[PDB]
C-alpha cells in the first residue's frame, strides 16, 4: 500500500520563568525515526531508528538547525496568539503543528498536509489543493491574510510535493528491511466465564505492523456489533502493535461466533472460533 | 480544551512467571499535555520508568507510552497511577493478565 | 527531512 512521512510538534508555555517546552517527532508510517526535546541535554535532533544513523553529520546539523528554527517560530507564535486572543501572561498555553506527505504504492506524490492548533483547537490548516487555507476563526483569518501576502503556501507546496517525497523514498529505501516489511497478527482467543449463564470471548491480535487493523465478530456468518468491545490499538513497545475485541455470549453457545481479522500482512483474512 | 485520559495497562508479551517482560501503561486522548504517570508494584511506585516522546492524534489529543522491564510472579500486583487536571483524584488501573 | 522554513504567524 501507501506510505507517509509526518512531523509532529508541540510547544507549551511556562509563564513563571524561562522559555517553552518544545518536543518534535518524525514518523515514517508507524515508525518514529527522529526527535527533539528542548528539555534534553543534547539540544540536537536525535535518531530513534537504526536506518537513520546511516546519515552523516551534515544531515544532523541541518536537521538540528531547522528543528530550532521551528522551536523559535512556536515560541513567537505563543506570544502572538496570546495577544490575538487577549490572554494574560499567567496561563500556560499549547501550540501544536502537524505536517507531512503521502505517497501510494508506486511511491509517487499523493497528498500533503499542514495543520496548526492553539490550546487543542483547529487554528489554521493548508487545504488539499496546497494553494489555500482554512482559518477556523478571525484570529486565524489575520494569519491567513499575512500568509497569502507572503506566499507561504507556495513554499510549503514546493516542500510537500518535492523534497518531502524525495526524502521519504530515500528513507523507505534505506529502511527497507523494516519499513517495507509487514508483520502479520499473531492471533489467539481467550474465554472468561462471568457466571453460569454468561461467557466473554476475546480475540487478540499481537505483534503486527503497520497499526491499521480491523477486528470484527460474526454470529452464524452475519456481522454482530451488539455486546462487543473493541479497544484502541496500542503499541507493544518493540515497534509493533496490539488490539483485542470481545463479545459477550450465552454460555454453551461459543461455537456460533467467529472473529475476523483483516491486516495488510495477511494474504487471506483470518477466522478464529472457540 | 480539557480531555480526560484513556488508559490501558498491559504486558508486551503473553505473561509467564519467572519470564522477563515489559509492563506498559498507554495514556491517550488527553489535553493539556501536563500529566503524571506512575507504574506500581504492590502499591509502591517503580523507579526505572521510561516513556515515549509526546505525540498526538488527528483530533489533537496527546498520547504517551510508559514502560519498564519486569518479571511476573503469582504474588506481585501491578498497576498504573495517573493524575491530570481533568481528574478530582488519581486514576489507578490494575494490570490483569487479560 | 524537515521543512527548511517555518514562517511565523
Amino acid at each position: 500500500g501507501s506510505h507517509s512521512m509526518r512531523y509532529f510538534f508541540t510547544s507549551v508555555s511556562r509563564p513563571g520563568r524561562g522559555e517553552p517546552r518544545f518536543i518534535a517527532v518524525g514518523y515514517v508510517d508507524d515508525t518514529q525515526f527522529v526527535r527533539f526535546d528542548s528539555d534534553a541535554a543534547s539540544q540536537r535532533m536525535e535518531p530513534r531508528a537504526p536506518w537513520i544513523e546511516q546519515e552523516g553529520p551534515e544531515y544532523w546539523d541541518g536537521e538540528t538547525r531547522k528543528v530550532k528554527a521551528h522551536s523559535q517560530t512556536h515560541r513567537v507564535d505563543l506570544g502572538t496568539l496570546r495577544g490575538y486572543y487577549n490572554q494574560s501572561e499567567a496561563g500556560s498555553h499549547t501550540v501544536q503543528r502537524m505536517y507531512g506527505c503521502d505517497v501510494g504504492s508506486d511511491w509517487r506524490f499523493l497528498r500533503g498536509y499542514h495543520q496548526y492548533a492553539y490550546d487543542g483547537k483547529d487554528y489554521i490548516a493548508l487545504k488539499e489543493d496546497l494553494r489555500s487555507w482554512t482559518a477556523a476563526d478571525m484570529a486565524a483569518q489575520t494569519t491567513k491574510h499575512k500568509w497569502e501576502a507572503a506566499h507561504v503556501a507556495e513554499q510549503l507546496r514546493a516542500y510537500l510535493e518535492g523534497t518531502c517525497v524525495e526524502w521519504l523514498r530515500r528513507y523507505l529505501e534505506n529502511g527497507k528491511e523494516t519499513l517495507q516489511r509487514t508483520d502479520a497478527p499473531k492471533t489467539h482467543m481467550t474465554h472468561h466465564a462471568v457466571s453460569d449463564h454468561e461467557a466473554t470471548l476475546r480475540c487478540w491480535a499481537l505483534s503486527f505492523y503497520p497499526a491499521e487493523i480491523t477486528l470484527t465478530w460474526q454470529r452464524d456468518g452475519e456481522d454482530q456489533t451488539q455486546d462487543t468491545e473493541l479497544v484502541e490499538t496500542r503499541p507493544a513497545g518493540d515497534g509493533t502493535f496490539q488490539k483485542w475485541a470481545a463479545v459477550v455470549v450465552p454460555s454453551g453457545q461459543e461455537q456460533r461466533y467467529t472473529c475476523h481479522v483483516q491486516h495488510e500482512g495477511l494474504p487471506k483474512p483470518l477466522t478464529l472460533r472457540w | 480544551i480539557q480531555r480526560t485520559p484513556k488508559i490501558q495497562v498491559y504486558s508486551r508479551h503473553p505473561a509467564e512467571n519467572g519470564k522477563s517482560n515489559f509492563l506498559n501503561c498507554y495514556v491517550s486522548g488527553f489535553h493539556p499535555s501536563d500529566i503524571e504517570v506512575d507504574l506500581l508494584k504492590n502499591g509502591e511506585r517503580i523507579e526505572k520508568v521510561e516513556h515515549s516522546d509526546l505525540s498526538f492524534s488527528k483530533d489533537w489529543s496527546f498520547y504517551l507510552l510508559y514502560y519498564t522491564e519486569f518479571t511476573p510472579t503469582e504474588k506481585d500486583e501491578y498497576a498504573c497511577r495517573v493524575n491530570h487536571v481533568t481528574l478530582s483524584q488519581p486514576k489507578i488501573v490494575k494490570w490483569d493478565r487479560d | 527531512y524537515l521543512s527548511p522554513i517555518a514562517s511565523p504567524l
